[PDB]
RNA sequence: CUGUGCG
């Protein structure tokens, strides 16, 4: 708007008004003219009859390159006796000759084919899921170790909940030493614990959360409490006030609200934590990074281990999405092949029996895919029990989906009641089909998935594409999408391997398999790779141009081309317009032929087919084109530190505190991409301030 | 026409009354729907022995069972034992007149009035008089304390015909030696003050009031066979059919409107088939 | 496996909360009041205070839709709150000062009593009744689920609910006395007592108000037959069969457009002026009387203000959307039968 | 009885335009028959 | 900005 703060804010549209009075009572260019007196207006579709619609000695090529063989007036006879000859032609010189482009089924071929495709048989892969996949072996391990086998820990849960609590207000605006001053306390309390009860570090402590000399910390951070007595060491001789200088500060200019009496000042005696240290030998984790089947034969398993199986599935499911929510702005105290140390990891913990605990331990945090090791606890002794590498964002479904799943398997296998010995030999294979599917999430499943669909619905019916076989199969990798692929086929040929026409039990059957297939949107839908993603989007889009050979470089971006891309333009239309009716060559390249486009034109026109053109209620009544998805736009960015920067200068009228980051929360409302985008904007905006200090 | 809608609301009330006992409150004769007692602006005729108490209804009253007996006039033939107190200076006169009134039927009640004058000291003649003020409070029903507030200003106390006997007795009394129109309440509440409340809920099991677990009294009805048979219909559920129909044969000893002549409505009176129920009562 | 996902943000189970376990193939001819009301009515064992505020909405509605003279003082009355709206709504039904104080012991936890939760979300960058917001957006015209659900639990362990003021959830969780004087103890963790929530009351509203509320909504949505009592009756897995909605609707089934708009001007001007049809130019054919004074519209409208778990306003203007289910005869052998007789008792005429 | 501020009431309600102009702008007491001071009498609605 | 729980 015209509007400003020097104005009554009413004599601005007198002032156009007469404006445009007097441009419009005399003047004195055409376009010109039209210009400005469209942009005095206040508001104002088709009809743009007030164009000019100016010709540039190109539009010609264009005309007659696209409207020399349309006539739309052909009559119905003629149309009549061109197709009868068409047909006749086509009968004896295409369709004998075997050049069609559907068959019938003949189902036997059809399932020789499919157990081709699908069964592979010249893989060096065991016929046993559990050890093809990772995360299944690690499953199976947990689970088959746990079926055949007091006021201290909450107290111990509720300093933790203190601590994790004043972690957050980051009063010490540094953050080395601050996690030294909390894992101090920690030592402090240790000790302050272990003076009397001599029955809590033994049997409450090894029975509750603790592993070999490894002790979990604020921030989810489990640490050694050797390095905890080395760390400790440091900062006295150097600097003694130090600790002084953390016991005065959480009393003035502090929330003041604490428990820790004694738990804080006193001074660790590190003969203590060298005791502590010696009573527990070094079971060190490992971390494996980078023969024989003897699996239990899930075929010949109970019918009692399998939900338990998935019970531990979707506790480890859980474990995954909580370490998922662990903090960003986290960095260890040391920095860190096959087979690398663990002395300052991250862990999580998760709960299976009343003495047993499983631990997931991992050394990186963030947004993205990472690498994880299974331990277990029993009675104070850690064992191994495997080590996985995964994306936990694709684990969400299994969360705690532990008695739906199980109650899809049985209504499943029920829908076949109609013969006993049916469901024995294919409940437990939709159990397990249903486990691999859920361990092992990835696009090439459920694209097989929906190959299976479209399988089932050309087997079950009659007649079929001849290219069908061509779109099912999909190249495996990683070995784990073998074992679900058999799964699969092997079900499809035991419930179709005999007689199965359409003269029997065959509608539940097929929708059995239709289900089965349907199992595909279990996998979470959200591009495990982005970038590889573009790749393949941007590929996909220029292929078929490129293949026609169409797509020129770089336009004027304002309305001219040059000889040469109008050349090819014209080309471009000239091939698209040049198919004919009888060269059985073009068939599968885009294009169309004008004289069909006039038998049909001419056929509608003259109300010929069920509908006619004899409408009704008359028709005629700031993101960067250049990266789309992206959370934030180089224009926005720019945008946002111009607006901070002037900010900043107008309240310079120095010093500036840390709450200049505050403005930069202020007008942005976080994921791993935000706060390094925040990060970034930081940056800018702190060597901004810098630059116009100078 | 009222008195069939009456007879009805008696019928409806004693039917639902068959299958449980229950209060007669608010809670219980107001969610019913019947209740064309508030209807009818032109209020001349009710249905018999409730004609007292919906009297009141029709103003809402809060309360849960009075002992409505007015058939035995309590307004009128009351015991005048009354008597007074002495006063309490803060001229200031204040006063506490505790009586113990009785009614007709079988009932009693205390009521204590407690006044405050403030006069004005005469030389030497009579007194000087500027405002009165006095508050109810004691045990009394909706009829027994509006008795207890027209008989305390029908009293020979200090207001009507002098009787202040002063004698040099209510100064002894205050002085230690020895030497020589508020009729705005109209209702059950106790006048902002009172004694413990809150006992005696009466239930109404088989038409007969039960204060306690005794038989009262109990009334009259029709059933002509038409509204009984068509009122004998669902309910909710069957049990409740088997306690009303051996119920209602007991009830039907005490009325002698056997009305319900013998054709093919006994048959769909028959569509429940309860014959030893029917036949057990005899 | 909602009800656990939300219980493990820390929110705390509540008696509404998620989708209400043990239901029956009454999806069917039933929306989300009637099965919040059956929740509420399994929570209670044995009905005898659900039945007596169920005949205490009958007559309600008795009186309401053609009965006596009403409507529009509820209007008045209902605003105020829970408690002296709840109580006057028993005088003028009928009750005592035992029922006043009986009634109003069940009491809940309500952590969005002076507002809302306040939070920030895993949202995309740079970014009052719901009932508002859901007339404007009728007027009116990337993120990852996992994602979601870690910036939900994030945000659930701050200072979210407000007073007075904002604080945490735990300390209002812990200020409550365990009592346990056999009324607060047959649905744990979901209903307490008067007495029990001394040291905190600002997060306390009875039960009963909402089942009330939620039955008349009922009796505005699909009819007076959910007064009644429930019923119990006394299939080879392959019998699946189609069965078609028997709601019957007495508040004009139609339900067009501009109805809603008049009644909230003429009731609350206030709320019609600001908040409300900034962007709109044809207020006149709303203005002149389109078809004021609905059948219940005007005392079903309040509810939906006051009570901010309804959702009934939204849902009245749209479609059922399926117009057919389909169903086995093994659900439909126990499915339970509840089929009110008249309200009328039907001796009337 | 028919008391006081009953009939401004039902005119705000029907004509919202006859009730802002020519109507109460000498007022400090509207709130009292704002907020439901007895509305939809029994028969002043159709009789006004 | 600012997470501590599935027994
Ligand atoms: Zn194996």
């Amino acid at each position: 708007n015209y509007n400003n703060r020097f104005v009554a804010d009413w004599v601005i549209e007198r002032i156009r008004w007469l404006l445009i009075e007097i441009l419009k009572a005399s003047k004195s260019e055409d376009q010109e003219y039209q210009r400005l007196i469209h942009s005095l207006s206040n508001v104002k579709l088709e009809n743009l009859e007030h164009l000019k619609r100016n010709s540039l000695d190109y539009d010609e090529r264009l005309n007659e390159s696209l409207f020399i063989g349309l006539k739309g007036d052909i009559r119905e006879s003629t149309v009549r006796e061109e197709l009868i000859k068409l047909k006749l032609w086509f009968k004896d010189e295409v369709f004998s000759k075997g050049l069609g482009k559907f068959k019938l089924t003949d189902r036997r071929e059809l399932l020789e084919s499919l157990s081709s495709l699908g069964a592979h048989l010249d893989s060096d892969v065991s016929s046993c899921p559990f050890c093809n996949n990772k995360l299944m072996e690690i499953v199976y391990n947990v689970t088959f170790s746990c079926v055949e086998r007091s006021n201290i820990e909450k107290h111990y849960l509720s300093v933790l909940s203190l601590c994790n609590k004043i972690k957050g207000l980051k009063v010490f605006n540094t953050r080395r030493n601050t996690l030294l001053f909390l894992d101090l306390i920690m030592v402090n309390l240790m000790v302050d614990i272990s003076d009397s009860c001599q029955d809590a570090i033994e049997s409450l402590r090894k029975s509750g959360l603790i592993v070999g000399q490894m002790v979990m910390l604020v921030n989810d951070r489990v640490l050694d409490i050797l390095e905890a007595v080395k760390l400790i060491r440091k900062k006295i001789g150097t600097n003694p006030n130090w600790v002084k200088n953390c016991s005065k500060i959480l009393e003035r200019s502090h929330p003041e609200i604490w428990h820790h009496l004694s738990t804080l000042i006193k001074q660790p005696d590190f003969n203590s934590l060298i005791s502590i240290a010696q009573h527990l030998v070094s079971d060190r984790p490992i971390m494996r990074y980078s023969k024989i089947c003897r699996h239990k034969l899930f075929q010949e398993m109970s019918s009692f281990e399998q939900m338990r199986l998935f019970k531990t599935l979707s506790s480890i499911s859980l474990s995954l999405i909580n370490s998922m929510k662990t903090s960003f702005s986290s960095r260890l105290l040391v920095n860190e092949f096959g087979n690398v140390r663990l002395r300052e990891c991250y862990a999580q913990r998760f709960y299976l029996a009343e003495s047993l605990v499983g631990f997931l331990f991992y050394q990186k945090t963030g947004e993205r895919s990472r690498c994880y090791s299974v331990y277990l606890s029993d009675n104070g002794v850690m064992s191994e029990q495997g080590s996985f590498y995964c994306d936990p964002k694709r684990f969400f479904l299994p969360v705690f989906s532990d008695e739906v799943l199980a109650g899809m398997c049985e209504e499943m296998t029920s829908w076949l009641d109609f013969d006993t010995g049916l469901m024995n030999d294919t409940g437990p294979i939709l159990r397990l089909l249903v486990l691999a599917i859920l361990c092992s999430p990835s696009k090439r499943n459920q694209t097989f998935l929906q190959g299976l669909r479209y399988f089932l619905m050309a087997f079950a019916n009659q007649i079929h594409h001849i290219d069908l076989t061509s779109k099912l199969v999909v190249e495996c990798k990683s070995s784990s999408e073998v074992v679900v692929q058999r799964l699969a086929v092997g079900l499809f040929i035991r419930l179709l391997s005999g007689e199965s026409d359409a003269s029997l039990f065959f509608s539940r059957r097929f929708k059995y398999l239709l289900n089965v297939s349907y199992l595909c949107h279990l996998i979470t839908k959200e591009t495990p790779d982005r970038l590889t993603d573009q790749i393949k989007c941007f590929e996909k889009f220029i292929e078929p141009k490129v293949k026609f050979g169409c797509a020129v470089v770089n336009p004027s971006l304002n309305g001219k081309l040059t000889v040469d891309q109008e050349d090819i333009m014209i080309n471009g239309l000239k091939k698209f317009f040049s198919k004919s009716l009888r060269d059985t060559e073009d068939v599968q390249t885009p294009g169309v032929c004008k004289e069909l486009l006039n038998y049909c034109v001419s056929l509608f026109n003259r109300g010929k087919l069920k509908v006619s053109g004899e409408l009704k209620n008359n028709p005629f009544r700031i993101p960067k084109l250049d990266e789309l998805g992206n959370i934030l736009s180089t224009y926005d960015k720019e945008k946002l530190v111009s607006a901070c920067v002037s900010s900043m200068a107008e309240r310079f009228k120095n010093l500036d505190p840390d709450s200049t980051d505050y403005l930069i929360l202020k007008n942005l409302t976080l994921t791993e991409e935000q706060v390094e985008s925040f990060n970034e904007i930081k940056h800018d905006v702190q060597v901004a301030l810098a630059k116009m200090a100078d | 026409s009222p008195q069939q809608i009456c007879t009805n609301f008696k019928t409806q009330l004693v039917l639902s009354s068959m299958v449980n006992p229950l209060v007669l409150s608010t809670s219980c004769l107001k969610s019913f729907f019947w209740f064309n007692e508030v209807l009818e602006l032109e209020d001349d005729s009710q249905i018999e022995l409730a004609e007292l108490t919906d009297f009141a209804l029709m103003v809402k009253n809060q309360n849960v069972s009075r002992a409505m007996f007015v058939e035995d006039i309590a307004m009128g033939y009351v015991v005048s034992n009354f008597e007074g107190v002495r006063i309490s200076l803060s001229d200031h006169v204040r006063m506490s007149t505790k009586f113990k009134l009785k009614r007709k039927m079988v009932y009693s009640f205390s009521l204590e009035c407690i006044m405050d004058v403030g006069e004005i000291q005469n030389k030497e003649v009579i007194l000087k008089v500027v405002a009165v003020d006095q508050s109810v409070s004691g045990s009394g029903g909706n009829h027994m304390l509006l008795d207890g507030v027209s008989v305390v200003a029908s009293l020979p106390l200090f207001t009507g015909q002098a009787s202040f006997d002063l004698a040099a007795m209510l100064i002894e009394s205050n002085l230690a030696g020895s030497n020589d129109s508020p009729e705005l309440s109209d209702k059950y509440s106790y006048r902002l003050s009172g004694p413990e409340n809150q006992e005696d809920p009466l239930v109404l099991k088989d038409g007969a009031f039960y204060v306690g677990g005794e038989r009262l009294s109990t009334y009259k009805v029709e059933f002509t066979g038409d509204l009984v048979v068509k009122a004998l219909g669902a309910l909710e559920d069957d049990e409740s059919v088997v306690s009303m129909l051996h119920q209602l044969w007991p009830y039907l000893k005490a009325t002698s409107q056997v009305i319900l002549f013998q054709q093919e409505d006994f048959t769909i009176v028959h569509d429940l088939y309860k014959k030893q129920l029917t036949k057990s009562i005899e | 496996r909602v009800n656990q996902l939300i219980r493990y943000s820390g929110y705390g189970e509540t008696p509404f909360g998620a989708i209400e376990d043990q239901d029956v193939k009454d999806w069917v001819d039933g929306s989300r009041g009637y099965r919040l009301q059956r929740k509420i009515e399994a929570i209670f064992h044995d009905d005898k205070e659900t039945s007596f505020i169920r005949n205490c909405a009958r007559k309600v509605f008795n009186d309401i839709k053609r009965g006596r003279i009403f409507e529009e003082n509820l209007i008045n009355l209902i605003g105020r709150g829970g408690d002296e709206a709840l109580t006057g709504f028993l005088q003028y039904a009928g009750c005592s000062e035992q029922e006043v104080n009986r009634v109003l012991n069940y009491r809940w936890v309500n952590l969005s009593s002076f507002g809302d939760l306040r939070l920030v979300l895993r949202t995309k960058l740079m970014t009052v009744p719901t009932l508002i917001k859901t007339l404007q957006s009728k007027l009116s015209r990337q993120s990852s689920v996992a994602s979601g659900f870690i910036g939900f639990c994030k945000s659930m362990g701050s200072k979210c609910v407000r007073d007075g003021g904002f604080l945490y959830i735990k300390e209002v969780y812990s200020g409550v006395s365990a009592c346990t004087c056999e009324i607060c103890a047959l649905k744990p963790k979901i209903i307490y007592c008067n007495n029990s929530l001394n040291k905190v009351s600002q997060f306390s509203k009875p039960i009963l108000w909402d089942y009330f509320s939620l039955v008349l909504t009922n009796a505005c949505e699909l009819g007076e037959w959910v007064f009644s009592t429930v019923k119990e009756p006394q299939n080879n897995q392959n019998f699946f069969w189609a069965v078609k909605p028997k709601v019957v609707r007495q508040i004009e089934d139609q339900l067009g457009m501009n109805h809603v708009l008049q009644s909230i001007r003429r009731n609350y001007p206030v709320l019609f002026d600001e908040h409300l049809t900034p962007f709109m130019n044809d207020l006149q054919v709303s203005r002149t009387m389109d078809s004021g004074r609905l059948k219940f519209l005007d005392v079903c409208i309040a509810l939906d203000m006051m009570n901010e778990n309804l959702g009934i306003i939204s849902h009245l203007l749209k479609t059922r959307d399926n117009s057919v289910y389909i169903v086995k005869q093994s659900d439909c052998a126990l499915a339970h039968i509840r089929q009110s007789s008249y309200t009328d008792w039907e001796l009337g005429l």
